[PDB]
């Protein structure tokens, strides 16, 4: 795991250096989206679990 | 101590109330929604202290001898505590606030004239004569 | 200003009013003189109550 | 009633399409839109503006038999 | 496995949460018990760094960071770079990485786009060794190596920035261009006046050693002045 | 002092700047002191002086 | 005279009884100022380093409003058409960051641009496009739904329907960023308890009556905002 | 169900056990127990009282504290003699309804109301044909609430 | 408006980077900049 | 489900939720009440059905 | 507008309505206004004296002030926007609508034959120096003091 | 259903008219119910807009016995057939 | 409507969909199916998300 | 439990309505839909109050194990009838569903249209079978008959593709409804067929209108034309649309109109001939001339904002409309 | 409402029972009139307060035609 | 009174037991929950006060400014003359050379006043106005200059008295501005002759903005107790009737 804008990239063009840059970004970028959406679905996946249960009883309950 | 009564239905007081099984349970359902909406009315002072003590000294006594009406044995006991409603229903009324605190500042060297209290007031008062007369005369017929 | 509600404090004065309002005639002539009438003035304001008595 | 042959300059005060409020727009084909004609805009919201102009005048109107 | 272990973290904040909730009201709680006015006491809430949920910021101790500074969200900070007082550095949106020895003028905003089309990212990308000034607004940009921002400038979301490149203050990188490198641009729309010079160089290079030395000493004189954290 | 704890120190606390006006009066006091019987006769003294008739037409006839 | 260590910056701060006033779900950053008879919409999201002086006049804020950190805002007290010189902003403006507001108007449906300038007068109407790093000539009217730049600003182009509704939706798109946001801070300060007890708090000089008290009744309000004074 | 031993310190405790949810009885209807005097005066009722009513009124007293404290916080702005006085009375009132539950306890227990230590010679016998209830409280703390189910 | 992820990763988008070149050099005192993204 | 006490608890964790919810506060604030608020229901419930 | 390019900002002051209005005190009051706006908008924003204003405009959907007026326009909601308009300006106004006539008519102050509703006039490039006078308009229940 | 039990044509009748005539009044002010954005009706307390959370409690149950109450009527119904069993006994 | 190309299948399209105004935001382009049916954002299959310059940041400053 | 939840319906319309709809005109149209519903539900409510009250029980065995009496039984039919055609809609009391269908949003006109007349029309069915009635259906099968006489005749006038196909709707709703008029006799199949076919119909009407509205912007003919020449697509499916909704032999509605002209010619010969010369002509032409002028033409205005084909999900809701109107004929006969 | 209008339905239902026949008429004549004539009056409102005092009057006028047919 | 007895008692042994029991509790759970809510989460921290940094020799004289806003940032070597006025949110960094403010001398907010050398002497003149938002760079300003909020003052910009920068105008580099000269424009060039009512406008307004900062610092100079009062104030201001405010 390297951090190309912590990388000493003074040895190419500076378009070749951008592009490299560029490239890094959308990996990290990314990574961070799929990290953030692994975190977001257990906002639903936790509520789900948690009061489903309790929900069907009520429901039950007050129906038959 | 509505709940820890008991006792045989009768009546009360030289035949003037009326002791049931019925009018208990009226006046513990009145009780009940009395307490609610004051329990609401309580919670809506806490925001805005709009309303005086004046107000709340008014509802306490209505709330007070509201309930009794339930027990009335007799069209001329009935017809008193009705007459109590209204004057506590009146006297609540005349404890609604003239001025409240506003922002127009637009109106400080001119006079606004509003008529509505009054108007809430005599129409009030004249109703509650008229019904107060009917209702007199009508006892006065049945008890002949 | 302190305890004049809308009122703000100016350079040449201080206002009678809230900010953007209107100046009333007859607060300024009270406020100016005190009790000085030099003649019962016909404004527009006087010449309405006399038509409306 | 018929339309009148007689040329007439663009509506000034018709009425005209509006959108309820806070309207998500419809962006389909790239939201692109032109400005309507006003005698099209006119002629679309004419029969639901359309009244009567005095009363038990809809009988005689048109043909009286049909 | 990776939805498992991101509910239980889930689960753990909530927990915390409410465990801090509760402690907090029974504190003040307290306090109205024995008469005390400690707990409404109107302390400012600020905070230096903000982690933004599951956006921890992440920067080496080589850097200073005055406290007015206000970096929030998803920050990756290189070593020995300064940011200067009140800048902000909002992560929310998207990742923000800056390279090492790197300056920030005071009262710098550095913020993303919420979204762009594919072949430019919305992460704001910063080299190293770069210098920009006070009141500088840089916005979903990719800048590289040791660029010349003046005073006021601002970059538009898209910006590319070549290295060895020189913006005047009070100056717009527009949105979605490409600065060359080597050349000095000018106005608010930003045109190329000509190209940079060694001297200019050079003298850009030792203003960002300066400025470098001079976040050191600031932080030296905030630690002892108990003004900086740590 | 102030026991720190972490970074609260657990022991802080302001004195509160609001309280009673009539806090240290002496009809405060507890009721059949010395302080209280003296405030309780004043106040007697002063009741009976503004209101003779009303005081003496409610306690004498009770 | 000015030496301490705690600062004492409350971004809520009323001058003679004008309290500013705020909407609900409101997000004021803490290192934002807000002095002087301020009227904040509901949903109104303030950035960090921003002022918003309402002493010489009042200051309306709408309920979509986006404003931009290090946004001056203040008024002029007096305009030179004698028209209101108070700001007023519409429904939903979305200020750019590093502003300039000088006792303007802004209608609804207004993206100011970055490090922008609007001095006394100047009235943008509705949907009005105002680019970054531009001075607004005081007392000029901005067409409606108008593409304008410059220093002073000229009339660039028209704006379009897509535009508009464009930027309609990116004014929409900071609400998950600010309730973000207003879910990072608790509730309750935590700064209170990290001080440590000093000579006046501990031995009060002077004592004052007991009235109603600032927090009175308020276990029955819901916490909405965490930031709460 | 048991009723708790009367002339103790939890007799109040019996009227809150009730074998059926009606107000008041019919006008012929025999009472629950043996009748001590249906002609009470005034005098007999106070007469009457005992150590059930000493702890009816003990627990209004009790009870009474917190009741006031829940009424004096919802004063503001009020001098502390005046809050102490409020209080107080609060307290009086709380001390005077549980005096006026334990008079209305004793005039019970003489009518034979509530148990007083007294059982009738012949039992009334009731089927009870619709009974949704026994189950339901068998199996509950509504059982202790309800006399003889 | 479209809020879903452009730049996707679930694969590589195909593009030529020889239609639109940027100009890097010569620019006129007035000119405008050159377009960073020229991808096709 | 068959229980008045767990239909009280439920009916009160919902009520608890959609009182949060609706006063646009965010949810985890004034946990004690939860449970409160769930075991005073239940008491509710269960009195209501002896009832 | 029809405005080019490169061509500068025009100043408010050349789209100045002006409205010389009578206010309750017998003053003559100089009010300024924008076009399109509505009167009641411009006394708003103005803080012009003696307008209640209860209804606050009124209806918000298919209002009076859209034109032409839709056949299912609900009208004015109060009697309070009544401000008397000057001969030129009235006659231009032209007649007032069905709903307008039969709220103004319902109205406790006595009303005038130059009377229309603030929230009902709209601001038109030909109401330039117009003529108005505001009597005090009613107050109507117990919150329009509040 | 009580008045078809009682056979009251002319009753139902009547009251089917009027209760056609207040949902007509009632749904008259939902057509004013749209605003062209969010209002400000809440009292402001401590600079900020100040919710009940008493009320805002109380609000939901009340909306929770509206809006699904009707299938717990069979309780309410029951309760109050007891209260009236001893009216006339 | 003979320049026209949605896809830019006869033409070449740019990835920026669009040449940046010099005053104007650089948003996306409105698309010419406006379906808002799309399903969640897909990673491909295994891919590593864990922040690894912050990780190594870490590593550093620890 | 039927009336009930019949009844149930009416708050998600009316919430649909208020929130989802675009057009500013919609507020009064949502009003006057939820009106004529709650005129209808109340008369149905009434009925069925009687019904219940009649006979303490809650089975349709137990119902016809009762008989009710002349007036009973006449007042039932009625006020079934009456609530049944505010909901169907039958003539005079359909400006609410011609002011609905004119301004409300096309996904829930789509739904209003082809699942609540199709519920009320089962309600009525099933209410009306239990109940055995001696009474002369005369009343109802005019009523039926006019209604769609005068749904017909309108189509000439409309010029708004979505009020054209409202009435096309009204009148297909007034002819299926004219079916069960003869009690329990065997005219349910052909309504239930006359239903479904009426429903992917006009499904597949509301989706060409709301296709158009995205394309052009409109929904009247005056400012859109030569769709066609500019959308190929489109004008093939309109085509194709029109060619189905004329009853072409092969589609469910050729057997459908068969099986209902036989019982009506079968009852009434003449009154079967007129039915079938006013909609299948008159209504028919108006209808093609309405959207033939639309799909021919040359779209010479707004060439800088010309309108893109059909996506892929259009067309392969069309394509399974078509399928389904198609592949719906070749069911067992067993139920039909 | 709570007193006043369950006080009146006793009094026709509980009270005065005996004298039912003669309430009938008058009472149907009452509930004849109020329709005819507030229906006019209820579609003419401007103010909440009065929307909410004609809620109340519908309902009691409800309530009367309600106790006239549980009299029977 | 047995029941005033037991008011007391219980109120006595409620605070002074419960208090120190309960903050106790109250503090350990708050402890524990700012622990496991660790690392996704954020705690309150001690602000430090910007307006007192002192750099090794430099420390900001101020004293005698009339106005010190509670979150300006004032480090290093600047001198401050009496009435002198930094408005929020300004930043004067006197570690890249010495500052001498003038009196009457007022600083907008938001104004960053940082020289372009790493040693220079920004001097402002007496009455001198500074714009909100501005950028000065290391500049000479003369007695009763105004510079408009937005400005842009380079590094070699002299000023002369009574010279007008207009709002958003930036200065270029070694600029001399006259006398009763008026420039505006992103290019500064001398727009105007300043007519006697634009000096006399020019001159209410640094005498308000004067009064303002005044105002202010009264207000911004308010101790915790100061603060709780003003606030108790508002609140039984919300409900104190008309007959109450004619009684105060
Ligand atoms: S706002 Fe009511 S009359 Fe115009």
């Amino acid at each position: 795991f390297e951090n190309v804008l912590l990388s000493n990239r003074k040895n190419l063009t500076p378009q070749e250096s951008v592009q490299k840059v560029i490239n890094y970004a959308l990996l990290q970028d990314a990574k961070q989206r799929s990290r953030t959406l692994r975190h977001i679905k257990a906002s639903w996946v936790i509520p789900a679990l948690l009061f489903t249960y309790p929900a069907w009883y009520l429901a039950k309950g007050a129906v038959n | 101590y509505l709940i820890t009564f008991n006792g045989y239905s009768s009546t009360f007081w030289w035949s003037h109330f009326k002791l049931n099984n019925y009018s208990l349970y009226m006046y513990l359902l009145v009780i009940i929604f009395n307490n609610y909406f004051l329990y609401i009315t309580e919670k809506h002072i806490k925001i805005l202290n709009n309303y005086s003590i004046d107000y709340f000294f008014s509802i306490i006594n209505i709330t007070l001898f509201i309930p009794m009406i339930f027990l009335s044995n007799t069209l001329f006991t009935f017809f008193f505590l009705i007459e109590l409603v209204s004057c506590a229903i009146f006297y609540k009324f005349i404890v609604s606030k003239i001025s409240f605190k506003n922002s127009n500042y637009k109106d400080n060297y001119f006079s606004i004239f509003s008529k509505n209290y009054l108007n809430v007031l005599f129409y009030q008062y004249w109703s509650s004569f008229f019904s107060s007369v009917m209702i007199g005369f009508c006892i006065i017929y049945l008890f002949s | 200003v302190k305890g004049k509600g809308s009122i703000r404090k100016g350079i040449h004065g201080e206002g009678f009013g809230a900010p953007s309002h209107a100046h009333d005639a007859l607060i300024h002539q009270i406020k100016q003189s005190k009790d000085t009438m030099d003649y019962q003035n016909i404004t527009n304001e006087v010449a309405q109550n006399f038509a409306n008595h | 009633y018929m339309g009148n042959p007689a040329v007439q300059s663009p509506p000034k005060e018709f009425f005209n399409y509006h959108y309820v409020p806070d309207n998500y727009p419809d962006a389909l084909s790239g939201f692109r839109i032109a400005y309507r004609d006003p005698f099209e805009v006119q002629h679309v919201f004419a029969y639901e503006n359309w009244e009567y102009q005095y009363d038990g005048q809809w009988w005689s109107m048109g043909s009286l038999a049909c | 496995m990776k939805l498992f272990q991101a509910m239980w973290t889930r689960t753990i904040y909530s927990i915390g949460r409410m465990v801090r909730e509760t402690g907090l009201a029974l504190d003040r709680y307290g306090c109205k018990l024995e008469q005390d006015i400690s707990c409404y006491e109107p302390l400012s809430r600020h905070r230096n760094i903000l982690p933004i949920y599951d956006l921890v910021p992440t920067f080496y101790h080589s850097t200073f960071i005055a406290p007015n500074s206000s970096l929030i969200g998803a920050v990756y900070l290189g070593q020995n770079t300064v940011v200067g007082y009140g800048s902000t550095l909002r992560g929310d949106n998207h990742a923000i990485r800056v390279g090492h020895n790197t300056v920030i003028g005071d009262k710098v905003a550095i913020s993303n786009v919420a979204t762009l089309a594919a072949g430019i990212p919305v992460s704001t990308n910063i080299g190293n060794h770069v210098n920009i000034g006070a009141g500088c607004v840089l916005q979903s940009c990719v800048v590289d190596d040791n660029v010349t921002v003046g005073h006021n400038t601002v970059i538009l979301e898209g910006s590319v920035l070549e290295r060895g490149s020189v913006i005047a203050p009070n100056s717009l990188v527009p949105a979605g261009r490409l600065i060359p490198s080597g050349q000095l641009w000018a106005g608010s729309p930003v045109r190329y006046v000509r190209d940079l010079k060694e001297e200019e160089i050079k003298l850009n290079l030792e203003q960002t050693e300066q400025n470098l030395s001079i976040g050191k000493t600031h932080k030296s004189s905030l630690i002892q002045q108990e003004a900086y954290d740590r | 002092g102030d026991f720190f704890v972490d970074k609260y120190n657990f022991s802080r606390r302001v004195v509160d700047h609001r309280q009673p006006y009539d806090l240290n009066f002496s009809i405060n006091n507890p009721v059949g002191s010395r302080v209280w019987f003296k405030a309780w006769k004043q106040k007697a003294i002063g009741n009976f002086l503004n209101l003779v008739g009303v005081h003496y037409a409610f306690y004498g006839a009770g | 005279k000015y030496g301490e260590n705690i600062s004492k910056h409350r971004s809520l701060m009323s001058l003679y009884d004008l309290h500013p006033q705020i909407g609900y779900q409101s997000y004021i950053a803490p290192n934002s100022t807000v002095i002087g008879e301020v009227t904040i919409g509901n949903e109104t999201t303030v950035w960090y380093n921003s002022v918003i002086r309402g002493d010489v006049n009042a200051v309306q804020i709408g309920n979509n409003v986006s404003i931009g950190e290090n946004v001056v805002i203040h008024t002029a007290g007096s305009l030179p058409t004698g028209q209101p010189a108070s700001v007023d902003i519409g429904h939903y403006v979305i200020i750019g960051s590093k502003s300039t507001i000088y006792s303007c108007t802004i209608q609804d449906e207004v993206v100011i641009g970055q490090g922008c300038v609007i001095l006394e007068g100047a009235r943008i109407e509705k949907g009005a496009m105002i680019a970054a790093n531009s001075v607004v000539p005081p007392g000029r009217l901005i067409p409606a739904g108008t593409l304008w730049a410059g220093n002073p600003c000229t009339f660039v182009r028209n704006l379009t329907k897509s535009e508009l509704a464009t930027n309609i939706d990116h004014a929409k798109k900071q609400l998950h960023l600010a309730q973000q946001h207003r879910y990072e801070y608790l509730p309750y300060n935590s700064a209170y308890l990290q001080k440590s007890n000093s000579e006046e708090d501990l031995n009060p000089t002077k004592y004052d009556d007991v009235t109603i008290n600032y927090n009175f009744g308020d276990e029955e309000r819901a916490q909405e905002n965490p930031l709460k004074y | 169900s048991q009723t708790f031993a009367h002339d103790s310190f939890l007799g109040g405790l019996n009227l809150f056990k009730r074998r059926d949810p009606r107000f008041v009885l019919d006008q012929g209807e025999r009472p629950p127990y043996p009748i001590i005097n249906s002609n009470s005066s005034f005098v007999d009722v106070l007469s009457n009282f005992n150590k059930a009513d000493f702890g009816l009124v003990l627990f209004s007293a009790a009870i009474g504290f917190p009741l006031s404290r829940w009424v004096l916080k919802g004063l503001t702005f009020s001098s502390l003699n005046y809050r102490r006085g409020l209080f107080s009375s609060v307290y009086g009132g709380v001390i005077l309804w549980g005096l006026v539950l334990g008079f209305n306890n004793s005039y019970y227990r003489l009518n034979g109301f509530v148990d007083n230590g007294l059982v009738w010679k012949r039992k009334e016998r009731k089927l009870n044909k619709y009974d949704f209830t026994s189950e339901f409280e068998d199996n509950s703390f509504f059982k202790k609430l309800r006399i003889r189910d | 408006r479209q809020n879903f992820a452009k730049n996707i990763t679930t694969t590589d988008i195909p593009k030529d980077s020889h239609h639109f070149a940027a100009k890097r050099s010569g620019f006129t005192q007035t000119e405008q900049a050159p377009f960073a993204y020229n991808d096709v | 489900m068959s229980s008045m006490l767990i239909w009280g608890a439920c009916f009160g964790l919902f009520t608890r939720a959609a009182a949060c919810k609706a006063s646009m506060i965010p949810l985890t604030t004034s946990p004690w009440k939860y449970p409160k608020y769930m075991i005073v229901s239940a008491v509710t419930f269960y009195y209501f059905d002896w009832y | 507008h029809h405005h080019h390019a490169g061509d500068q900002a025009d100043r408010v002051a050349d789209k100045i309505i002006w409205i010389n209005i009578q206010n309750r005190i017998g003053q003559f009051e100089r009010i300024s206004a924008f076009e399109g706006e509505s009167l009641l908008e411009a006394l708003q924003r103005n803080k012009v004296a003696g307008i209640v204003a209860t209804c606050e405009g009124g209806e918000d959907i298919n209002t009076m002030l859209e034109k032409p007026i839709d056949p299912v326009t609900y009208g004015p909601f109060c009697s309070s926007c009544q401000v008397v308009v000057s001969n030129p300006w009235r006659n231009k106004m032209g007649n007032l609508h069905y709903l307008e006539e039969r709220n103004l008519v319902r109205s406790s102050y006595p009303t005038t034959e130059n009377s229309r509703l603030a929230c009902c006039i709209l601001v038109e490039k030909w109401m330039n120096e117009m003529i108005i006078s505001i009597p005090q308009n009613p107050n109507s229940v117990y919150e329009d003091n509040m | 259903l009580y008045s078809s039990f009682k056979s009251q044509y002319l009753l139902i009748l009547f009251m089917t008219i009027l209760n056609i005539f207040g949902m007509y009044f009632y749904i008259q002010n939902l057509r004013f119910v749209v605003k062209k954005n969010k209002s400000s009706i809440l009292n402001y307390k401590n600079y900020y807009v100040n919710i009940n959370y008493s009320i805002t409690l109380n609000i939901i149950l009340l909306n929770f016995f509206n809006f699904f109450g009707i299938l717990f009527l069979s309780d309410l119904i029951i309760i109050l057939n007891y209260i009236s069993s001893y009216i006339y006994i | 409507l003979l320049k026209f190309d949605p896809f830019g299948f006869y033409s070449p399209k740019l990835l920026s969909e669009n040449r940046p105004e010099e005053a104007m935001p650089f948003y996306e382009d409105y698309p010419q199916n406006d379906s808002h049916w799309n399903l969640w954002e897909q990673f491909p299959e295994d891919f590593e998300d864990s922040n690894a310059e912050r990780e190594a940041i870490l590593k550093s400053n620890k | 439990l039927f009336f009930m939840c019949y009844e149930l319906l009416l708050i998600p319309s009316f919430l649909i309505v208020y929130f989802v709809s675009p057009s500013r005109r919609a507020i009064q149209a949502s009003l006057y839909f939820v009106i004529w519903t709650q005129l209808g539900s109340l008369l149905v409510l009434i009925a069925i109050s009687y019904i219940i009250s009649i006979t303490n029980t809650y089975e349709f065995n137990d119902l016809k194990y009762f008989n009710f009496t002349n007036s009973e039984s006449t007042i039932i039919i009625f006020l079934i009838f009456l609530g049944f055609g505010f909901k169907a809609p039958i003539w005079p009391f359909h400006y609410w569903l011609t002011k609905t269908h004119v301004e409300a949003p096309s996904g829930f006109s789509i739904y209003l249209s082809g699942f609540l007349v199709k519920t009320a029309l089962y309600g009525f069915y099933k209410f009306n079978t239990s109940i055995f009635i001696d009474i002369d259906s005369s009343i109802f099968i005019a009523i039926c008959i006019m209604g769609v006489v005068d749904s017909s005749l309108k189509m000439w006038g409309q010029t708004d593709l979505k009020k054209l196909v409202a009435y096309g709707t009204i009148q297909e709703m007034n002819i299926i409804y004219l079916a069960f008029c003869w009690g329990d006799s065997c005219a349910i199949l052909g309504g239930i067929l006359f239903s479904a076919t009426h429903a992917f119909l006009s499904a597949l009407m509301f989706f060409l209108v709301d296709c158009i509205y995205r394309r052009y912007h409109t929904r009247s003919l005056v400012e859109v034309n030569g769709i066609l020449h500019i959308t190929p697509n489109l004008g093939l499916s309109i085509l194709f649309m029109l060619v189905f909704f004329s009853g072409i032999p092969g589609t469910i509605k050729f057997i459908s109109e068969f099986y209902i002209f036989s019982g009506l010619l079968e009852a009434s010969p003449f009154i079967c001939f007129i039915l079938m010369l006013v909609a299948n002509v008159l209504g028919l032409i108006g209808f093609s001339k309405s959207w033939f002028n639309a799909t021919f033409g040359m779209p010479k205005k707004n060439t800088k904002y010309l309108p893109m084909d059909l996506s892929f999900k259009e067309s392969y809701i069309i394509l399974y409309c078509f399928f389904f109107l198609f592949i719906f004929s070749y069911f067992s006969s067993i139920f039909f | 409402f709570l007193i006043f209008f369950l006080f009146f339905s006793l009094l026709f239902i509980y009270y005065l029972s005996a004298l039912n026949n003669f309430f009938w008429i008058i009472l149907l004549i009452i509930s004849i009139i109020g329709i005819f004539y507030i229906i006019s009056i209820i579609f003419d409102i401007n103010l909440f307060k009065a929307f909410l005092a004609y809620s109340t009057i519908i309902n009691s006028i409800s309530f009367i035609l309600l106790i006239i047919a549980i009299i029977f | 009174m047995l029941r005033l007895r037991l008011f007391d008692a219980y109120e006595k042994i409620s605070m002074t037991f419960l208090g120190p029991l309960y903050r106790r509790i109250g503090k350990s759970l708050a402890q524990t929950g700012l622990n496991i809510q660790q690392p996704y989460t954020s705690d309150d921290r001690l602000v430090p006060s910007l307006r007192n940094i002192r750099v090794t020799n430099k420390i900001p004289s101020i004293n005698d400014s009339e106005f010190i806003a509670p979150n300006s940032v004032v480090i290093g070597d600047v001198i401050t003359k009496e009435g002198s006025s930094i408005w929020y949110g300004a930043t004067l960094r006197g570690e890249l050379g010495p500052i001498e403010i003038g009196k009457q001398t007022v600083i907008q907010d938001l104004v960053n006043i940082q020289s372009g050398k790493q040693n220079q002497k920004t001097q402002i003149g007496d009455n001198v106005f500074i714009g909100p938002n501005s950028y000065i760079q290391s500049s000479k300003i003369n007695d009763n200059s105004f510079v408009g909020m937005g400005s842009t003052v380079s590094t070699g910009c002299n000023l002369a008295s009574n010279a007008v920068v207009a709002a958003g105008s930036v200065v270029p580099e070694n600029t001399q501005v006259p006398s009763n000269q008026i420039w505006a424009g992103s290019p500064a060039q001398y727009l105007r002759d300043i007519t006697p009512e634009e000096r006399q406008v020019l001159q209410e307004h640094h005498q308000e903005c004067v009064q303002l900062a005044r105002i202010h610092a009264e207000e911004t100079e308010k101790s915790f107790r100061e603060v709780l009062n003003d606030f108790d104030r508002i609140t039984a201001e919300a409900e104190y009737d008309h007959e109450s405010l004619a009684l105060q």
